[PDB]
């Protein structure tokens, strides 16, 4: 009773907890911004090229790459005023027919035939060295990588230049998909199996992008907090072994403990701790829950949105190996309601120091912004986004957020901001 | 930095610009008053110094005080704007038209560079080449130090006809830091007897009135003559000079340094402008910032360098060499850098030595492969590894200098053989922001001088700033690392040069302006107790009181410690012998001229 209650009460964190998770967050976004010390800071906060200056380039602008089978589609997407000075977007393309030698051919000779199709429509719409967000949608038939790979084609090539961080994620493909629907949106956010932030940053910020004026994207990457060790009195004993055994020992703490790929396992080795105090399943537990992975994420949301005769509780627990009591299954949801509690506190954490930041930067006493978000555990797991939004409205004082999720039925990446441009357009 | 925005802070002004500092000398030839006692300065100092000199590149003039144009001047800053109108004359017509740059030493290895460059840039677009370079020398003088072959303003003429043979247009941008080099000074008056197809510019640092005013021997004028006559035709806007004052080097003399890094600054700026407009002054601030964002970010690694420049301290007073090895264009860089040792801080070849990514073929010479003219012309990471690693041992030091976009596969695998040998491995590192080092490299390296690079929104030209701003960067950090080591190594009595080899009438007079500021003697007794010393012989006889300064260079560039000796026999009254004598006698060639000193 009391005895679960001692050890499930590790992950819990009071508001002030919370409020030196999320200034000990902006630090490290400011210790990123800075050229000194971007080399050695956990967070990167690298530059993207979504950004709205002075050269014309708006938040919205995109070139979308959509390979399938022996078509190649080169998508131009253009954001900006008309006549009236009203917000407008615009669409175009073109098709190409990928050679029957270059799809056999090595990876070499199929990104120089892409290489050739960009440049070609690129000159063609008298846009090759505007340095567009770029993306890539690939389906090849039945029988760093892909950046790194286009890179190689245009050095090769040498008629226009390209960065490592030309390619957006899923995390600014998010913010850009929620922008054309809502202006207000300059933050995008994803909280699935990994968890990644980005936002509009101002230029004179941004020490990594030689411009004084405008606005830009920034992706975090802020999965890497906590790696120099300013986590470490954060992170319980079973974050520790979670860590120990992955396949990355002491990179990516924060993600590891909101995000939902180390969520069951979370929950495992609590559940395992329970059993060795005689807590939980007589003392005894079958050998499959003694294996890594073997309590997956997807458990821990059926659990949390079972009924209380824990229908499905039981079921997953008898699939395990293990008859469990009914106390026992209140055990277990308590369990899982624990670790998926603390990744959705943290997360808010984040998120609100992002948010201050960016009140605090633009002057304003009332910061009026939307939030783009996805992720399989803020759309599917029950608790976790009102758990979620009521925290960073608690910790963002000041500001006025709004919640949008990404369309679904569309996809991630290019395919997502393709579609909701051409839905935009027309 | 009141009139235009700048990025960083350069240091106030500045007693050089008053005209009752040292006004015997012009500018390029004054001592640096920042750098009064550079010479008892631990590696740190040395960078802060240095990185001192190297900013009042980008001061800005107070036009209400009447002193020198700056670089951020609204004449210079039009001058660069009129030649880059010009240049765009050059580039619409590639087929008779052609832009030629020359100079000496240093100015005609940088001239080569930025020839390479722009043609790389034209090459990018489709475009044909429509950049030569020009270099006393010729080629051999990319790999050695041949100061002699700068007193001709003949072969300087003829070169320049040869190479615009059949060319109807042709810009020609003459370098000299300086105003002294009769070289650059032939060339300018062939330019202006041929006005219809040469448009002559000359690039320098000093004023018109402060060039050399000596009649050039063996011809009809001196190079203030000459120069006037370009400034006659520049009021005219038939010919041009930019000549922006930069401020005296942190090492008197030594223009390889400010010289060579405002020269590669001023017409990369100006000729990127040209291929831009393919013109206002929005755009040369623009291109000038991203070179003073290239000075915050090699000196915000002051740590780093004042790391590496001890270390090949330490390797020079082991008997050690130091090997540079670079990768790209960054490779050119290197070899400049380890050419300038010979002539400046009187170092055996083998001391320092440079090697590029790969060979002459990646130096573009117009001579081609010169590995045949002998052993320190094997200039490759080739020849490096099968001739130079197999005898070096653990006192000696070798450098590598390459981005994250080169090949980090053959890098990994250079340093395994290396460590073979020997265990100093510095590695000086660009990125562009935001790559990152591998950990492969990041521990097998022991210390790295990493540079990440800000990305560049200027369109097309944007790739081409990155270059410049790692050539300049690595430039700045191997000028700043040879000539801290040698000022370790005790080659520097105050701020500039004691002991060096009297190889052209540039030096000559500047052993005599030694003379003259260490003594209070004059000119007229100065040049005797340098003859003194040259011939040996006590009394001057008459052929040689009556030979040319020409003769006198030829007389004394088999002789050393000539200056020091003259130094010392005139500052005590005493025979050249009894001065030879008291030199080899004293610990060093600075403790023997202190002792003498009062
Ligand atoms: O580098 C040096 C000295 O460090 C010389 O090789 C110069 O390159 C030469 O003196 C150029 O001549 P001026 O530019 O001074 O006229
Ligand atoms: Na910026």
């Amino acid at each position: 009773q009391n005895e679960v209650d001692q050890i499930l009460s590790e992950f819990h964190l009071q508001e002030e907890d919370l409020h030196v998770l999320m200034c000990r967050m902006q630090a490290e976004m400011e210790r990123g911004l800075h050229l000194e010390t971007n080399e050695e800071a956990s967070v990167k906060m690298l530059p993207t090229y979504v950004r709205s200056t002075p050269d014309g380039s708006e938040v919205g602008d995109f070139l979308a790459l959509d390979l399938g089978g022996t078509n190649f589609r080169v998508m131009l997407v253009k954001v900006g005023e008309d006549l009236e000075g009203q917000w407008k977007v615009e669409t175009k393309h073109k098709m190409y027919s990928i050679p029957v030698d270059a799809m056999t051919g090595t990876a070499e000779m199929l990104f120089d035939y892409i290489a050739e199709c960009i440049s070609d429509y690129l000159d063609q719409q008298n846009m090759k060295h505007k340095k567009l967000p770029l993306g890539f949608t690939f389906s090849f038939p039945v029988r760093n990588n892909v950046v790194g790979l286009l890179r190689d084609a245009i050095k090769r090539r040498g008629d226009f230049e390209m960065d490592v961080v030309a390619m957006v994620n899923d995390t600014v493909a998010t913010m850009i998909s929620c922008y054309y629907e809502d202006h207000h949106c300059e933050v995008g956010l994803i909280v699935g199996t990994g968890c990644n932030a980005c936002y509009m940053e101002e230029m004179s910020n941004v020490e990594l992008v030689e411009g004084e004026e405008g606005r830009m994207c920034v992706n975090t990457e802020w999965g890497a907090f906590g790696d120099t060790g300013e986590l470490e009195d954060f992170r319980l004993e079973y974050d520790r072994v979670v860590d120990e055994a992955s396949l990355n020992p002491g990179q990516q703490l924060y993600e590891k403990m909101i995000g939902g790929k180390y969520m069951g396992e979370l929950v495992r080795l609590v559940l395992i701790k329970m059993v060795n105090e005689n807590l939980l399943f007589g003392g005894e537990s079958s050998e499959k829950l003694k294996t890594r992975g073997a309590f997956e994420t997807q458990f821990v949301s059926q659990i949390e949105a079972d009924t209380s005769d824990f229908k499905q509780t039981l079921n997953i627990l008898r699939t395990l190996g293990v008859q469990a009591t009914i106390g026992d299954c209140h055990a277990v949801r308590l369990a899982c309601e624990s670790v998926s509690t603390r990744a959705a506190i943290m997360c808010s954490a984040g998120l609100a120091g992002i948010l201050n930041r960016m009140r605090q930067s633009r002057r304003e006493e009332l910061l009026r912004i939307t939030v783009g978000v996805d992720g399989s555990v803020y759309k599917l797991h029950p608790s976790f986004k009102d758990k979620f939004h009521a925290t960073v409205l608690k910790l963002t004082s000041g500001c006025e957020i709004t919640f949008i999720q990404s369309e679904e039925g569309s996809g991630r990446g290019a395919a997502l901001i393709s579609a909701v441009a051409y839905k935009m357009a027309v | 930095t009141r009139k235009y925005q700048h990025v960083i802070e350069t240091p106030d002004p500045g007693k050089w610009e008053l005209a009752g500092y040292e006004e015997s000398l012009p500018i390029s030839e004054k001592s640096n008053p920042m750098t009064r006692e550079l010479d008892k300065a631990d590696p740190s100092q040395l960078v802060q110094l240095l990185r001192d000199c190297d900013a009042e590149i980008f001061q800005e003039e107070d036009e209400n005080l009447i002193h020198y144009h700056r670089l951020y001047s609204e004449s210079v800053l039009k001058t660069m704007g009129d030649v880059a109108k010009r240049v765009q004359e050059v580039l619409k017509n590639p087929d008779d038209s052609l832009v030629v740059l020359s100079g000496c030493g240093t100015s005609g290895r940088l001239a080569l560079l930025l020839a390479n460059s722009f043609n790389g840039l034209l090459k990018g677009l489709h475009k044909t080449p429509c950049y030569c370079y020009i270099m006393s020398g010729g080629d051999r003088s990319i790999v050695t130090s041949q100061e002699s072959s700068e007193d001709n303003p003949q072969l300087g003429a003829q070169e320049l006809e040869k190479v615009c043979e059949g060319k109807k247009n042709v810009l020609f941008i003459g370098i000299s830091c300086g105003l002294s080099a009769p070289f650059i000074a032939g060339q300018l008056d062939f330019c202006m007897r041929h006005l219809d197809v040469y448009l002559p510019v000359l690039v320098g640092f000093n004023p018109v009135s402060m060039a050399r005013n000596e009649r050039i021997e063996g011809w009809h004028s001196s190079f203030r003559q000459v120069a006037e006559r370009l400034q006659t035709l520049h009021d005219s806007q038939k010919g041009f000079i930019l000549n922006p004052a930069v401020g005296p080097e942190g090492v008197s003399g030594s223009s390889r340094m400010k010289g060579g890094s405002a020269t590669k600054i001023l017409l990369e700026t100006l000729l990127l402008v040209a291929h831009k407009a393919e013109v206002t002054e929005k755009c040369l601030l623009e291109i000038l910032r991203t070179y003073e964002r290239a000075h915050k970010v090699t000196y915000s690694q002051s740590k780093k360098i004042a790391a590496l420049m001890k270390q090949t301290a330490t390797s020079l007073q082991k008997k050690g060499h130091l090997y540079i090895l670079g990768w790209g264009t960054l490779g050119l860089v290197g070899i400049m850098d380890a050419v300038e040792c010979v002539p400046t801080y009187q170092a055996d070849w083998r001391d320092v030595r440079g090697f590029i990514t790969g060979g002459y073929h990646s130096i573009e010479n117009k001579e081609g492969d010169l590995s045949s003219l002998g052993p320190q012309f094997s200039i490759s990471h080739e020849d490096f590894v099968k001739n130079v690693l197999p005898s070096v041992s653990e006192t000696d030091t070798v450098l590598l200098i390459f981005t994250l976009d080169d090949d980090l596969n053959q890098i990994e695998k250079l340093v395994a053989l290396v460590k073979e040998k020997t265990s100093n491995i510095q590695v000086i590192c660009h990125a562009t922001a935001g790559q990152y080092l591998p950990n492969s490299l990041k521990k097998t390296i022991p210390s790295i001088i990493g540079l990440t690079w800000p990305i560049l929104f200027l369109e097309y030209e944007g790739a081409f700033i990155q270059k410049f701003q790692r050539e300049l960067s690595t430039k700045w950090i191997l000028d700043t690392v040879t000539s801290g080591a040698y000022t370790l190594r005790g080659k520097i009595f105050r701020n500039f040069m004691v002991d060096f080899k009297i190889n052209n009438s540039k030096l000559f007079h500047r052993a005599t302006s030694v003379l003259q500021r260490l003594t209070g003697q004059s000119q007229q007794r100065c040049t005797e107790v340098l003859l003194q010393s040259i011939y040996g012989e006590q009394t001057l006889s008459e052929q040689i009181r009556n030979t040319t300064i020409a003769g006198h260079v030829e007389a004394a560039a088999s002789q050393d410690k000539v200056l020091p000796v003259a130094i010392v026999s005139l500052l005590r009254s005493c025979t050249i012998q009894d001065s030879r004598s008291r030199i080899n006698s004293s610990l060093s060639i600075r403790s023997a001229i202190e002792s003498s000193m009062n």
